[PDB]
C-alpha cells in the first residue's frame, strides 16, 4: 500500500541533522550553575540503520 | 704569523658566538596591555565565568 514517494519521504524523516538544544541556558531569573548540551541522533550511518 | 694565527682564533671565537647567543626573533616589548582571562570547570555555566 505504499508509494515510491512514500518511501522517499520516509528516508528523509528518518535520516537527518537534529538540534537538540540545551539545559541551563538564559534567560533565568536566577543565575544557572551549568549549561549541558543534548545529543540526539538523527542521521543514519550503515546499511543496517538505512 | 702571529696576527693570523690570532686571526685564526678569533675566528674561531666568531664560531662560538654564534652557538651560545640566543636565537631571536622580535624582543618582547611592553604593548601596553596584558591578556587575562580564565577557564571554569568543564560545563560552568556563562554566570560563574562571569
Amino acid at each position: 500500500g505504499l508509494t515510491a514517494s512514500d518511501v522517499v519521504t520516509a528516508m528523509q524523516e528518518q535520516n537527518v541533522q537534529v538540534s537538540a538544544g540545551q539545559l541551563g541556558a538564559e534567560p533565568l531569573p536566577q543565575e544557572s550553575d551549568f549549561l549541558i548540551s543534548i545529543n540526539a541522533q538523527g542521521r543514519l550511518h550503515t546499511e543496517e540503520e538505512f | 704569523g702571529a696576527v693570523f694565527a690570532v686571526y685564526l682564533l678569533l675566528l674561531c671565537a666568531a664560531g662560538v658566538m654564534f652557538k651560545v647567543v640566543p636565537g631571536g626573533f622580535i624582543p618582547t616589548q611592553d604593548k601596553l596591555y596584558l591578556i587575562g582571562g580564565v577557564k571554569m570547570p568543564e560545563g560552568s555555566s556563562l554566570a560563574r565565568t562571569d
